[PDB]
DNA sequence: TCAATATCCACCTGCAGATTCTACCAAAAGTGTATTTGGAAACTGCTCCATCAAAAGGCATGTTCAGCTGAATTCAGCTGAACATGCCTTTTGATGGAGCAGTTTCCAAATACACTTTTGGTAGAATCTGCAGGTGGATATTGAT
DNA sequence: ATCAATATCCACCTGCAGATTCTACCAAAAGTGTATTTGGAAACTGCTCCATCAAAAGGCATGTTCAGCTGAATTCAGCTGAACATGCCTTTTGATGGAGCAGTTTCCAAATACACTTTTGGTAGAATCTGCAGGTGGATATTGA
């Protein structure tokens, strides 16, 4: 009887898989056997973190449903992930209120 | 069919206007629409160049959403959303 | 009889239309047969998938509204609210792209 | 004949359901997110594949993923990945 | 009696530095400057001989680059002295704040 | 100690720039981007040392950061 | 015998066929790829020392030095492109005053 | 032991300007400077084979690499040079 | 222009100080032979892309007007460069004793590996429901008077 | 300081296009039994690296002057925003044909594995060569009357 090494480490994530594109994707001779879990854990965590806020942009913009823009908004209020997600461009997203000071009236 | 001919023509000055707007800009010099279009036509030359050059390398005679993504990948202008 | 804005009221208008929004500002076809056409020039015979377009659109759009404002700045940073070409030298020009 | 491709949307729902039980994501921020994974996992594998070659050594132990991350993910961020991280490995060796 | 008029030292100032190819930031001090801000990170540290200079050389580079990048930013704002703002300005493009 | 990095330095820096006149409030500024910049590449840098378990940080450490960083430098091996 | 005469070259095809089967590249390694790279080596390295040594002499010296390699580069647009993020150490930038600054 | 392009760069220098000489420094950067592009192709290279499924590196997948990295007039002289270097190497 | 002053470029000139050529050797490339195997050459399967039609009103284009922006000037309060001075860290030139970066030489633990079960993950038709696209009364803001 | 005139705001509303579930296949994680080897783990060896010690000198720091730059304040010609009428496309949705992308089948030519021979390609070593940096006259430039 045999458990997912998922749950062994207890993730939500796809463990094995991890492992598997480790080594199909040719990174390094060898691959430990706690690699897959770690980045696994890693990543699920990343996944997880940004999901909040975009949920919670969702939850402001009165919606039941994440779509592009709250993670665009997600993303971009967060300095954080706005600096881990720099040089990327989410299709659909658009760009966060902000009008120039200068500009306004007077 | 037609033969494609200066269509950068077809970015008009309403989007360009628009596009600026989304950026952030107030007032437009009217010198600006033939700049972007100078602009907008460099970039999409260079991201489609590497696209292709992907699409020759796997003797394929079709440019597929990845192609344009490892293009604009490689040009450091990462894209989401038909990333797979 | 008749109403009338005085200029700028329209454009912040705008502005704030469009940041709100993420709907690609760009004709579809217009845009497509540029990169048709373009892509065209460099072999023949090509065939889109239909998202390929969208990928760049989505991109090329992006690109842009993203000069836009390092433009603004420009203008902005020589004290005037009218971005021109000598803005948009210089924001590629320090972002290295045409240095 | 069928061809069917991969892709982290199961997991990514099911942590979604984990912060937001009632919320919902569309096709679109799915694409969305499925890249995300894909980016950051190439990243910090690649830091990693850096390392271990920069090394000498020629595996990438859950040592290296480490400093990977620490070397890729800016400061918060970094210590929940790594606590996170961590708590997965150990756990996980514990059968 | 004699002297050259304002700003005409600078010119051959920089006419001089632009010519050589020589560090500029004083050595000793550099070092102490570097040993200090590793030690946030990691003490009892020793730096190879030439660890410095990678360093010093990689700063005093980037510097200068973005000094370039600043004079354009006071020139484009007619100006001809820069300023604190077109070194931000000339970052805020970069991308490297905000 | 960043107040090591005399004017004069900060000066003949702005010269090879290509600078003519300098705002007074610069060389605070400058000293102030400096620190950054070396902030970061020694991080990036040192947990190469770190990682690479040592006590002794080496060029290489510095180079690797600094391509890291995107500030490739070449003549350091 | 040295498979790099062989392709009429001064890199080390060996030597680059080697490099490649350790950087993880690919999980083989074509014969004529390690030929191919060193020779695209050899080739850029020829195009700048060249450019580079007329900076020597048109200096007026015989030993090359980073000075003059880094003339050789920004004064020459594609290598310049190619090297764009690269800074050469020991370098120093090319001869460049705006107009604006300018006397008289 | 520790290895490095010096000698065959040296061949190179003494084969287009014999006359002159390599500062050591100059060569550390002349050094520095093979590795990355060497990086950079074997990269690239690697990608373009993944990307298509591919698990062995070719003449094929480096020339379009350079056709990738390299800009403009620089590509073509290379890849005409590399292609060269190919066939007078299986000739023999 | 005319000089008086100060920087700068230019033949010209004698050495360590790096540079470059040698004289020998492990590490590494060549080769021989033999054992796999990636993936290129045919063949259909059958999505996904090209095109075309057509009717509609979303938008683009072009024009008239004139609000207010950019740009040209004018002005003088001073900031920051040129300059002269005085005092002091920086450069440097070994020297010392050793903290450590590295080289081996094994070896127990950690991985790769090859097969056989034992499942999650997918793809594909159910079966739902967010919320898109209008529809209309309130704000809220603008700009005329 | 009011009061039309518009545009922005939200709360409802309701069908369907885009999820969210609900069931049948395998490509692929999971076991287990080996076979391989990786990278610590002693342990030893020389670098290279701090850490003093002591002088001369650029270099830096201050303080004095004032040239001319940066800034603020008007001003006016024109450009660029607003609004509007015109009618040219871009959308929209579906239909059809078919290039060619993409699952199989195979063979081969090509790449990888061992391990056994030569050559290199590095290391100090030994024998050179240059650009150094000091002169010091001879213009070039600046700058002021
Ligand atoms: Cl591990
Ligand atoms: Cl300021
Ligand atoms: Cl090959
Ligand atoms: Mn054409
Ligand atoms: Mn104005
Ligand atoms: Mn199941
Ligand atoms: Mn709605
Ligand atoms: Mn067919
Ligand atoms: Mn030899
Ligand atoms: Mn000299």
């Amino acid at each position: 009887k045999a458990k997912t090494r998922s749950s062994r480490a207890g993730l939500q994530f796809p463990v094995g898989r991890v492992h598997r594109l480790l080594r199909k994707g040719n990174y390094s001779e060898r691959v430990g056997a706690g690699a897959p879990v770690y980045l696994a854990a890693v990543l699920e965590y990343l996944t997880a973190e940004i999901l909040e806020l975009a949920g919670n942009a969702a939850r402001d913009n009165k919606k039941t449903r994440i779509i592009p823009r709250h993670l665009q908004l997600a993303i971009r209020n967060d300095e954080e992930l706005n600096k881990l997600l720099g040089r990327v461009t989410i299709a659909q997203g658009g760009v966060l209120p902000n009008i120039q000071a200068v500009l306004l009236p007077k | 069919r037609k033969v494609l001919r200066d269509n950068i023509q077809g970015i008009t000055k309403p989007a360009i206007r628009r596009l600026a707007r989304r950026g952030g800009v107030k007032r437009i010099s009217g010198l600006i629409y033939e700049e972007t279009r100078g602009v907008l036509k460099v970039f999409l030359e260079n991201v489609i160049r590497d696209a292709v050059t992907y699409t020759e390398h796997a003797k394929r005679q079709t440019v597929t959403a990845m192609d344009v993504v490892y293009a604009l990948k490689r040009q450091g202008r990462t894209l989401y959303g038909f990333g797979g | 009889k008749p109403h009338r804005y005085r200029p700028g009221t329209v454009a912040l208008r705008e502005i704030r239309r469009y940041q709100k929004s993420t709907e690609l500002l760009i004709r579809k076809l217009p845009f497509q047969r540029l990169v048709r056409e373009i892509a065209q020039d460099f072999k023949t015979d090509l065939r889109f998938q239909s998202s390929a377009v969208m990928a760049l659109q989505e991109a090329c759009e992006a690109y842009l509204v993203g000069l836009f404002e390092d433009t603004n700045l420009c203008a902005i940073h020589a004290k005037r609210v009218t971005i021109m070409p000598k803005d948009i030298q210089l924001a590629r020009r320090i972002r290295g792209e045409r240095a | 004949k069928r061809s069917r491709k991969e892709s982290y949307s199961i997991y990514v729902y099911k942590v979604l359901k984990q912060v937001h039980p009632d919320t919902g994501i569309s096709s679109k921020a799915m694409g969305i997110m499925n890249s995300f994974v894909n980016d950051i996992f190439e990243r910090i594998a690649g830091e990693a594949s850096r390392l271990a070659h920069y090394n000498k050594r020629s595996t990438i132990t859950s040592r290296e993923i480490q400093t990977a991350v620490r070397l890729l993910l800016p400061g918060e961020l970094a210590k929940h990945a790594v606590s996170e991280g961590t708590k997965a490995v150990t756990k996980y060796t514990s059968a």
